[PDB]
RNA sequence: GUACGUGAAAUUGCUGAAAGGGAAGCAUUGGAAAUCAGUCUUAUAGGUCAGCAUCAGUUUUCGGGGGCGGAAAAAGAAUAAGGGAAGGUGGCUGUUUAUAGCCCUUGUUGUAAUACGUCCACUGGGGACUGAGGACUGCGGCUUGCCAAGGAUGCUGACAUAAUGGU
RNA sequence: UCUAGUGGGCCAUUUUUGGUAAGCAGAACUGGCGAUGCGGGAUGAACCGAACGUGAGGUUAAGGUGCCGGAAUGUACGCUCAUCAGACACCAGAAAAGGUGUUAGUUCGAACUAGCCCUGAAAAUGGAUGGCGCUUAAGCGUACUACCCAUACCUCACCGUCUGGGUUAAGAAGCUCAGACGAGUAGGCAGGCGUGGAGGUUUGUGACGAAGCCUUGGGCGUGAGCCUGGGUCGAACAGCCUCUAGUG
RNA sequence: GCCUCGUUAGUACUAUGGUUGGAGACAACAUGGGAAUCCGGGGUGCUGUAGGC
């Protein structure tokens, strides 16, 4: 019972596939103080862009 | 049979260097780490708080979170047939900047510079590194360097 | 099939050694590739220069100057055996250095079971004076009045009609 | 009606002029090396010929019992079959890549006849991921025309002199499916060439091998 | 032998519909010619979507077509909308705008509401004559992942997917592994 | 013909054919014997098997001419010099070209030749297998027609047979 | 995304643990066998070479060329004489020390050092370099050409799969051009073959012989299978599209 | 004592290869990587900010 002979061959059969890399990650895993700040900054940035678009 | 403790078989990995024991250098705390920075994990045995697992010693990853006294590092760990993202909260005592990323950044600065003067002069600039080319043809002068003839030496008994 | 090769080479120039010395060897090998390989083999063991950090500066094939003159060649070799502690000196009568070396290789393989890897040739020199020859068989060939019967006569067409004469 | 043929005739003449220039370049370089060797010999110095930049790699071992690292490397060299040949640039990255697969390939310096006879007799192109024989110059027109490679002789010059477009030209050339060598290999094929075998680097003797396998 | 990674790598495509609908076969014939004999990437897309199955061709609604065609920034208001599939009705919209829609099928309510509101309903072959190259067309799709199966696909620990339960209720997979009071929450 | 519709295989007897030296059966290839059909017979064209020619594709095996390279092969020859000793020739065991010669060095013939390496989009033969495709398109060469140029045709004979092929 | 099978493994290289040892137990990396034929090792699951559609030609790998056995009773230089020599890796097993054996070497006649041979060496049916035999080998060491042949490689023909390019002038579910590839147990999937019954269809077959049966006859298909001539027989039976199942 | 340079040293060791040698132990070779002690030469802090003499 137990051996590791075939497992590496079985592993590379379908490659050692990397996880998909996305542009934005979740603001989870981040500091709660930082995360709530970024909400307020992003909320104001969205408002600022919309007002600038409306006035231009 | 094994014992599967967190610090098992870390006798030599977490050991302090010879004549490098004692107080930790203070410059470690004065370096700023930002998200996206490349850092090399090297566990310091003196600080037993915030230690990563013995797998992450010698691994390099990208910082994703910066905390009061710690850094969040993103490592990819081989689990069977895939890569898994491992997010290790490791204190800055066990973290150092990767000189490779610096060197890349300085090379990027140089490449942008060479591109600027190339466009200013109207010429094209070679920016891609090349592997070492085969040796070129060159002359070798024997003046005051007359070749000496060598013969293999006979066997001798010298213990 | 051997050919005598003069190989000259040196280590690549460096800051510590702007003018590296040139080392030259006369060594026998079937082709230039093996000749360079053995040349780096001898330098690698003596002068601390590797094929990675060295370079062959000259390759040349040496042809026998007087191949139509019978000569005697004395060869010193460092034979390697089951014990590996052996130095041999042998003499062969031939018309060319390449021929003498090839005869030496066959003789060592036949008598002492030595391969091309085991044998390394320390030096091949031409013995010009008869009194310098110390080998009895070579001196016997140096007998002024040499003469001997022809040995191993041996002379498809199976089923010959008459019994062979196999004589003079 | 006749405009196409008029332009094609002068296109053919231009190909002839470029091939004539290439032959002059080969002759001038060969003579230049000979004179430099002669003058160095006459003056007592040593002149080292330039280290080959082009290499021809031939796979000699079958597809059975091969370690994963060597198997991947020959996959990257496109030597997926026994008796398969490729032209390859020789630099630091390639030299160490061939060092790993030394027991399974034999490589050496190809001369002008080796390159020319290979591309004429066994010259096939990778056109639309298909192995199309180089039976006409229009095939190379459609594939490497934007690279200023207009004819078979232009392709030979790019391969032989290792021009700026070596990678595209070499990748366009489907790997050569050579035959078994007439006269046979040496007695023990799977030693090193220095040991009297046939693997590893064999310097200019890849030419004698290629002549046998064509 | 040859050292080849994969052998006879069949593509995951469909060369013809699994439907036996003779009229769908006729539409396939027309759009196979259009895709083959034109450089319209639109025609290639319509041919691909004709081959697709039912679950890969979800319904779209009158309101969703109205929403996608009446965006502020987009000026795709008068352009003909194209759906390879059905166009269901949305009764939640009390007033239907004027829309010119071409699709495989229209529900009776959707078709009546469009024609009453002043628009027009076309078939794919009719749009093959009005806009044979698909110029000035808004090719849209239904929300493919709106099926019930996608509520469950990918179920596992901490995936927040729907389980296969015979009855939604209090005594049906809510205790062990679903709340921290009962051992653990997963 | 009631031991009754049809009447299979196992197994059995007789007849005919062939084989069989301690298993048999089986596969490939052909001989022998037996057996048989297509095909043609006809409407310039066509049946079966052959022989040569000119080509094409693949390959094998002998030969010639030439260029280039190396110590611009090494040698050698003929012809001029110097020097040398012998395993000592003539002369008397001993000596230095004589009544034999050899070796070393240098010049001339010589820019010698040959061998080896290498290349020719230089060339002369011999043998074998293959003939896929089926109006025209193309890329070439020649001088509009021709051509060895995007896969065999041409000229003949024998038999028209159990010949080839099948079992 | 859904699901099958598997959840007894074994051998070799190198590293290694427990063990007096083991064709022993237990691991680590890679390659094989299981699932895999083929050429060579006389023979053998994993050794060496090479991986497999049907064929023609050519050329090779490992291994070989006295005969069995296709291919030199080849070339060059040596060693060996064995009263039961030697003969090719894995491998079918042997040692210290010796020799008035012999061939060489090294150092001061002597001591040695090395190869081959012999002694050490010692079993039970008759018997195994595979056999015959082989001795200036057909033994051993080394070099050198010529030659032999795998389903491997190369050119070609054909079959199938997959892949890409064409086709409104072509049962478009058709036609056409091109390239690459072909091992397979457990397992998966696709397209076909054959059996009983049902709806439709075929101006369908049939007592002037249906079905069934036998056949040293003929034809088709890669195959499952189908068609047909001759004989026997006596009342029913089939092709195509679909339905179904107590369907091989 | 410590830090560097050389000697040790292409030595020890090691990756890949052979129907290599050897009864084994182990060794040589082919293609690559390549130390350590001993020993010898040199060296006995440099530097940032703010100031004072």
């Amino acid at each position: 019972n137990h051996t590791n002979h075939n497992q590496n061959k079985k592993a590379h059969r379908n490659g050692i596939k990397r996880p998909q890399k996305h542009r934005y990650d979740s603001l989870k895993y981040r500091d709660a103080k930082f995360r709530r700040n970024q909400k307020f900054a992003n909320r104001g940035t969205v408002e600022a862009i919309r007002q600038a678009k409306a006035s231009a | 049979p094994h014992s599967y403790g967190i610090r098992a078989r870390t006798r030599y990995t977490f050991q302090r260097g010879f004549r490098e024991h004692g107080q930790i250098r203070l410059s470690t705390y004065l370096k700023t780490y930002k998200v996206g920075d490349i850092v090399d994990i090297k566990v310091n045995g003196a600080v037993q708080k915030g230690m990563p697992h013995k797998y992450y010693h010698g691994k390099t990853g990208v910082v994703y979170n910066v905390t009061q006294s710690s850094v969040g590092v993103l490592i990819y760990k081989v689990v069977g047939n895939r890569y898994m993202e491992k997010r290790v909260n490791v204190r800055i005592e066990h973290v150092k900047h990767s000189k490779c990323r610096q060197d890349f950044l300085d090379r990027v600065k140089a490449n942008e510079a060479k591109r600027k003067e190339a466009k200013a002069q109207g010429k094209t600039v070679q920016l891609r590194r090349q592997p070492a080319p085969p040796a070129k043809a060159h002359f070798v002068s024997t003046e005051n360097n007359e070749p000496v003839t060598l013969h293999p030496v006979a066997y001798d008994t010298t213990i | 099939a051997l050919k005598e090769y003069q190989v000259v080479g040196r280590k690549v120039p460096t800051e510590h050694e702007p003018v590296p010395k040139l080392f030259r060897m006369r060594l026998f090998a079937p082709n230039e590739s093996v000749a360079k390989s053995r040349y780096w083999y001898f330098l690698k063991m003596i002068n601390k220069v590797k094929k990675a950090t060295g370079e062959i500066v000259a390759i040349n094939e040496i042809s026998e100057p007087k191949p139509l003159k019978a000569k005697v060649f004395g060869i010193w070799i460092r034979y390697d055996s089951r014990s590996g502690t052996h130095n041999m000196y042998k003499e062969f009568r031939d018309t060319t250095r390449v021929g003498a070396v090839e005869a030496m290789y066959a003789d060592m393989a036949a008598r002492h079971r030595a391969r091309f890897r085991s044998i390394r040739i320390l030096k091949v020199v031409e013995v010009e004076k008869k009194e310098d020859v110390r080998r009895n068989y070579v001196k016997q060939l140096l007998n002024p009045h040499l003469k001997f019967p022809l040995p191993h006569r041996r002379t498809k067409k199976v089923f010959a009609p008459h019994r062979p004469s196999t004589f003079y | 009606a006749a405009e196409k043929k008029s332009a094609r005739q002068k296109k053919r003449e231009l190909i002839a002029k470029r091939a004539e220039a290439y032959e002059a370049e080969y002759r001038a370089a060969e003579r230049e090396q000979i004179e430099l060797a002669r003058k160095a010999r006459a003056e007592g110095n040593y002149f080292v010929p330039h280290e080959p930049k082009l290499i021809f790699v031939v796979r000699i071992r079958g597809i059975n019992n091969i370690p994963p690292k060597a198997r991947k490397i020959m996959q990257l060299l496109r030597l997926l079959q026994i008796n398969n040949g490729i032209f390859v640039k020789f630099n630091k990255a390639i030299k160490e890549m061939l060092q790993v697969v030394e027991p399974y390939v034999t490589y050496g310096i190809p001369n002008h006849k080796t390159v020319r006879e290979l591309i004429y007799k066994r010259g096939f192109g990778k056109v639309n991921k298909q192995r199309i024989p180089l039976s006409d110059n229009a095939i190379i027109e459609a594939a490497l025309g934007k690279y200023s490679i207009l004819s078979v002789e232009d392709l030979i010059h790019e391969i032989y002199t290792v021009g700026p477009n070596f990678k595209q030209a070499a990748n366009f050339l489907w790997p050569f499916k050579l035959s078994s060598p007439l006269g046979g290999w040496r007695e023990r094929k799977f030693k090193h060439f220095i040991e009297g075998g046939d693997a590893g680097k064999r310097d200019e003797h890849i030419n004698g091998l290629v002549q046998k396998m064509l | 032998g040859i050292d080849i990674e994969r052998h006879h790598v069949k593509k995951s495509q469909r060369s013809k519909p699994a439907s036996e609908n003779v009229y769908l076969k006729l539409l396939v014939k027309l759009y196979r010619f259009l895709a083959r004999r034109t450089d319209s990437r639109f025609n290639k897309a319509i041919l691909k979507r004709l081959f697709q199955s039912k679950t890969n061709r979800p319904p779209i609604s009158i309101s969703k077509i109205a929403a996608l065609t009446s965006r502020k920034s987009a000026s795709s208001q008068n352009k003909t909308t194209v759906v390879v599939g059905t166009v269901t009705d949305d009764e939640r919209m009390l007033t239907v705008p004027k829309l010119s829609i071409a699709a495989l099928r229209f529900t009776k309510s959707a078709r009546a509401r469009i024609l009453k509101a002043g628009g027009e309903v076309l078939t794919l072959d009719q749009l093959a004559l009005r806009a044979p190259t698909g110029s000035n067309t808004v090719l849209v799709r239904g929300k493919k992942h709106a099926r019930e199966a996608y509520r469950h696909f990918g179920f596992g620990p901490h995936k927040h997917k729907a389980p296969y339960v015979r009855s939604e209720g209090r005594k049906f997979e809510r205790a062990r592994g679903r709340r921290k009071s009962r051992a653990f929450k997963v």
